[PDB]
RNA sequence: UUAAUUCCGAUAACGAACGAGACUCUGGCAUGCUAACUAGUUACGCGACCCCGGUCGGCGUAACUUCUUAGAGGGACAAGUGGCGUUCAGCCACCCGAGAUUGAGCAAUAACAGGUCUGUGAUGCCCUUAGAUGUCCGGGGCUGCACGCGCGCUACACUGACUGGCUCAGCGUGUGCCUACCCUACGCCGGCAGGCGCGGGUAACCCGUUGAACCCCAUUCGUGAUGGGGAUCGGGGAUUGCAAUUAUUCCCCAUGAACGAGGAAUUCCCAGUAAGUGCGGGUCAUAAGCUUGCGUUGAUUAAGUCCCUGCCCUUUGUACACA
């Protein structure tokens, strides 16, 4: 039916975004309501074309790195599909709301750089991209020489990011970079 | 960098100064007029000349042209 | 062909045949005013036309050298008797022809003539005939040990582009003295 | 009634497909098989995206025969997805009235362009002096 | 009715292998236990009755695309020829095991030899393929 | 005599069998389409055969 | 340095724990089950097939590599 | 009666002019003729070196070569077809007459 | 202002060309034209099967160019709207539209004490000139090894290791000129290697309708220098050429190390891009860790600048002078 669209088993509704800053860049609502996040490409033409790509497709594409994982999109979509099942059985609430809260919590605002060190703020799109890269890097670093799988590690990182007790890799690096930027200012 | 060239600029002003009567603001009108009066070897050069002729017609409709 | 060889190799063999047929007549008829040959293939008759400047020099004595060249084509490549025929035609507008002026200048500079005056005379002759532009590059040594690349360029001359390959006419000649070998690039 | 034959090709890449429309009962087939044994099962809903938006009423009279050649697998999926969509648009365009065709087209315009219009994305040729098209070899110094 | 193209081919080969195990007259030798499938493969197959799976696959391939010899059978049995430190290539399958599969299926009364090579499937065997397709449809329904 | 040692090594393979027909060098020989011609003279008389650099 | 003594077969206390606590926990995933019970992956999968033959687990999404099972339902 | 004349050429417009002249001659001589069946062309890429010695940067040539194929199907006696093929020959187009 | 001495403009300058622009080949689409029994499509009828209808790359012949192939042309131009800028050259966002940047070739003047005599019966000088620096046969060497680097290939695993099932490409190539050397189809012998006679093709016919790799699905394993790695080594069995050991090449079994994600330093590139992973051509009696094209899946970041390494002009003292 065209009235409701179930992403696997999850509708578009029951998604509340608190931050008005990240809601303008995240464009998964009201336009990109899909069943599967698979696509061909061309989301990097304009300067701000990259924000029009949905965050589920970004989470799909950002996993495949380091040579051997290239060409495993059909692998990682099924991995994220199992990861929703791992998140929902332990949390109970909406995994989309958990992921939105994780993106709200894991935002590194200020960061120093060598130009003395100039501690300045970054873009909200840069915060979203940094959060996605840090969570994918933490999942890839955790799932190495271990029986625990990609979906289980990604689910544990998203649950720790939603909890916010300095356990997740993205939350830990966000607090560390804000500590360094608070120090050298 | 879509700059109209000197081979377009030497031709288009002479074409408008000669056949100023048989012109129009529309692109498809004077695109076929330039095919009649001039001998242009290629379609890309023909379209560049016709676009610069329409731009000169817009300059005429706005005001006086110095050149 | 009776054994019916492949058409992919047939055009390669025909290109080698045309290359050898051009190169042998270029090496042989060079002292008698050679420009080129033209061939239109007909069944059982190989009609070749040597488009030559001096038609009197290529015959020798009532077409004796032509009858020798027919025997050359018959013996070397292999053809039946009467399968090939030659026709001589005079080269028109030889002033703009770059190879015809080059073969005229080469023997004069080999025997003896002024260096600058011959080049200016040929340039004045082709500009009177109606050549658009000319380029004469003479390399090699000139009355010494160190080489010296000469240049005589005037008029309109385009270099790049796609239709320039049939616009201009390029000639490369190599004169062989007893001391050294020099090269002339006529354009 | 008469044989309403509509043959529309779908081309996005090397994988091509030809959709043939007909009147009668509703049975969509791709060389004589439905869309239920597709490997992988992850992209089961991707070919049902034009099915679920229109509904079961629109596919009652429409039955489509698809022949497929070339390409890969997911390229064949996008090829048949574009081909049956353009054949369905041509079927509602040519025979029945234009108002229902516009009502169906207003759904397909808002959702995706890939259903209607293909993009010129092909493989660029490999250049000499590198492992790929853009990348070069490592320069040897000293 | 149903057809074998409407039947999913993942469970169809297992159901036909179960039917050939119910038959059990398809000339199984004793060197199947010690043989390796091809030179690009590394070790022996895991399951012990791996002749009947190849027989079921040969039956459905001769049903769908008839007129095939040794090369069309060695083309489907292929993989990465991992030689070692050298870069890998593609290697064809073995010839004799596919020839013994063809001899066993020719000894069984389900095929018939065709001119210019090949083993086409007889109208008696087409009825059996339709009945086992109905059996798989009744099993899944 | 020397004619016994002349025809002793067979010339039935590789560059011992075939060579260039212009420079007679064992370098840059194309066996494809029956050329048997070195690459320098091929680039020289490449236009007279029919090859041309378009793209 | 470090070597985790993973068990090969069942024991009495591990069998009593698998009979008692496994229907009480919510998520049953084989890596976490092997990590808690200190057992090999083959025995961890075989215990899941034993629970599937017994009939006290619920199948959510089965696969060759990564299985997902739960306990008995509440509502 | 079934004649399959194959026309091979490197040039495009000369081959088109020859086959169009044959079709327009068949219309004047009032015989049954099919249209020009356009067979696909063939390509030959040659990659060689520029420098005779092995010094400097590695160059790579791109020599291209093309060849085409057309055919004209006929249903006519051979005495009419020989009179057509005797007239207006050129060294560009090569004719292969086959009667089967 | 742009990739551009590409244009407005200032005017002791006006008027031209070279390079670029411009021009050629290829791609994105034109259900409007012509054509196809060595490309097909839709149906008619026959045969097989299931229970009035469906299936068939099983067969014979009626319409057609909707797929393929390719002669001819078109459109795409900043044309339309809104902003910046002398309101000039022009620039940016947006609607509609197969595309609001496909790639390559040709590439001005001037020069190197840059390379090539070891490509050349292109060539000057010197030497050799018979016991020859020429020509021919049997071997050796070109591979060699305390050491330092250059170009490449595969692993250090759980994202993985093993076994089957399932499902797709386009470049190509090929019956002889001396000359033997070509693609292989099919039924068999054998675990593989390899062998026996046999039909098709001078090619949109034959290989072939290229069931290629990754992929997805279903079994076995579980943190162990490990089932990953096959570096190292032994025995046997075959093809190639007259002739292989220092292993030409292929097949079977056994041997199971270094390697726990890498220090200083450094190379390439910015959308079907890197990357994973294959297949043709050349080298080919035997011949891919080389090179070039053809395919499949498919990301992160960026729409700025001279801080760092180069190159190109400028003002000017002129220890920079056939420079
Ligand atoms: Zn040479």
């Amino acid at each position: 039916t065209p009235d409701i669209k179930l992403f696997g088993k999850w509708s578009t509704d029951d998604v509340q975004i608190n931050d008005i800053s990240l809601q303008d860049y995240i464009a998964v609502k009201e336009k990109y309501a899909k069943y599967l996040p698979h696509s061909a490409g061309r989301y990097a033409a304009k300067r701000f074309r990259k924000a029009q790509c949905p965050i589920v497709e970004r989470l799909t594409n950002s996993m495949m790195m380091h040579g051997r994982n290239n060409g495993k999109k059909l692998m990682t979509v099924r991995i994220v599909k199992h990861a929703f099942e791992i998140i929902h059985l332990l949390t109970g609430e909406n995994p989309l709301q958990v992921l939105v809260n994780a993106i709200i919590n894991s935002g590194p605002r200020e960061d120093s750089t060598r130009i003395r060190r100039q501690a300045v703020d970054v873009s909200p799109l840069r915060r979203v991209n940094q959060a996605i890269w840090l969570l994918c890097t933490g999942a890839r670093e955790a799932a190495f020489r271990n029986i625990k799988t990609i979906a289980e590690c990604l689910a544990d990182e998203l649950i720790n990011a939603a909890k916010g007790s300095s356990n997740s890799y993205a939350i830990k690096k966000k607090d560390e970079l804000e500590r360094v930027a608070k120090s050298n200012r | 960098g879509r700059v109209r060239t000197k081979t377009v600029k030497k031709a288009a002003r002479v074409i408008i100064e000669k056949y100023y009567t048989r012109l129009g603001n529309d692109f498809h009108t004077n695109k076929r007029v330039c095919e009649e009066i001039a001998i242009i070897p290629s379609k890309k050069l023909r379209n560049k000349i016709a676009g610069y002729v329409t731009h000169l017609m817009k300059r005429i409709q706005r005001g006086p042209v110095r050149g | 062909m009776a054994v019916q060889i492949s058409k992919k190799r047939k055009f390669v063999a025909d290109g080698i045949f045309k290359a050898e047929l051009n190169e042998f007549l270029t090496r042989e008829l060079a002292e008698d005013g050679y420009s080129g040959v033209e061939v239109r293939v007909t069944p059982t008759r190989t009609e070749i036309i040597i488009l030559a400047t001096r038609t009197q020099n290529v015959l020798g004595e009532k077409g004796r050298r032509i009858r020798e060249l027919t025997a050359v084509v018959q013996k070397r490549f292999g053809f039946p008797e009467g399968s090939v025929e030659l026709y001589a035609e005079k080269v028109a507008t030889r002033g703009l022809c770059a190879i015809a002026q080059a073969e005229s200048l080469r023997y004069k500079l080999l025997g003896g003539l002024a260096v600058r005056r011959a080049c200016y005379g040929v340039l004045r002759f082709i500009m009177e005939s109606g050549a658009k532009g000319c380029e004469v590059v003479v390399s090699g040594k000139l009355r010494g040990q160190r080489a010296k690349s000469m240049k005589f360029v005037d008029g309109l001359m385009i270099h790049s582009g796609d239709p320039v390959n049939y616009y201009v006419d390029t000639a490369v000649r190599h004169v062989l003295l007893r001391q050294g070998v020099l090269g002339i690039k006529v354009k | 009634g008469p044989l309403q034959s509509v043959q529309v090709f779908g081309r996005k890449k090397t994988a091509t497909a030809v959709a043939h429309c007909k009147r009668g009962n509703g049975l969509i087939k791709v060389n004589g098989r439905p869309l239920e044994m597709i490997e992988p099962r992850t992209l089961q809903y991707k070919l049902l995206e034009p099915v679920l938006l229109l509904g079961k009423e629109r596919f009652a009279g429409v039955d489509i025969r698809v022949r497929v050649k070339g390409g890969g697998h997911v390229a064949q999926i996008y090829a048949i997805r574009q081909s049956i969509s353009k054949a369905l648009v041509a079927y509602y365009q040519k025979y029945v009235d234009e108002a229902s065709k516009k009502e169906i087209k207003d759904i397909l315009i808002q959702y995706d362009r890939t259903l209607l219009v293909a993009d010129p994305r092909r493989c660029e040729s490999k250049k000499f002096g590198g492992p790929g098209a853009r990348a070069r070899y490592q320069k040897s110094y000293r | 009715g149903v057809t074998v193209k409407d039947v999913n081919q993942q469970e169809f080969v297992r159901a036909l292998a179960a039917f050939l195990k119910k038959s059990g007259k398809l000339k199984v030798p004793e060197w199947v236990d010690t043989v390796k499938l091809a030179k690009h493969k590394e070790l022996a197959p895991y399951d012990e009755n791996w002749f009947y799976t190849r027989a079921a696959s040969t039956a459905r391939h001769l049903y769908l695309r008839g007129g095939a010899g040794v090369g069309s059978m060695t083309k489907i049995y292929g993989g990465r020829q991992r030689n070692g430190v050298m870069p890998s290539h593609f290697s064809r399958g073995s010839k004799s095991v596919a020839r013994r599969v063809l001899q066993a299926l020719e000894g069984l009364k389900m095929v018939e030899k065709d001119q210019d090579w090949g083993r086409k499937l007889t109208p008696q065997g087409q009825r059996d393929l339709d009945r086992i397709a109905g059996q798989v449809a009744a099993a899944k329904k | 005599g020397h004619q016994q040692l002349y025809w002793s090594h067979p010339r039935k393979f590789g560059q011992g069998s075939r060579s260039c027909r212009v420079c007679s060098n064992r370098h840059g020989l194309i066996r494809k389409y029956g050329l048997n011609m070195c690459r320098q003279c091929f680039r020289q008389y490449a236009k007279d055969i029919g090859f041309i650099k378009l793209d | 340095r470090d070597k985790l003594n993973n068990l090969v077969l069942f024991d009495k206390a591990t069998y009593d724990k698998l009979c008692k606590e496994v229907p009480n926990y919510k998520l049953i995933t084989p890596a976490v089950v092997s990590e808690r019970l200190k057992i090999r992956g083959s025995l961890a999968r075989a215990a899941l097939q034993e629970l599937l033959s017994k009939g006290l687990i619920k199948l959510v999404s089965k696969h060759r590599a990564q299985v997902i099972y739960t306990r008995n339902t509440k509502g | 009666h079934r004649i399959r004349i194959t026309l091979t050429s490197r040039n495009v417009k000369s081959l088109e002019k020859v086959c169009a002249d044959l079709i327009r001659g068949a219309k004047e001589k009032n015989l049954k003729v099919k249209g020009p069946v356009r067979m696909p062309t063939k390509t030959l890429r040659i990659t060689t070196r520029k420098t005779p010695c092995g010094e400097g940067s590695k160059t790579w040539d791109r020599f291209q070569m093309r060849i085409h194929k057309r055919l004209i199907d006929l249903h006519s006696p051979s005495e009419i077809v020989k009179q057509i093929t005797s007239i207006s020959i050129e060294p560009g187009v090569e004719v292969e007459v086959t009667i089967a």
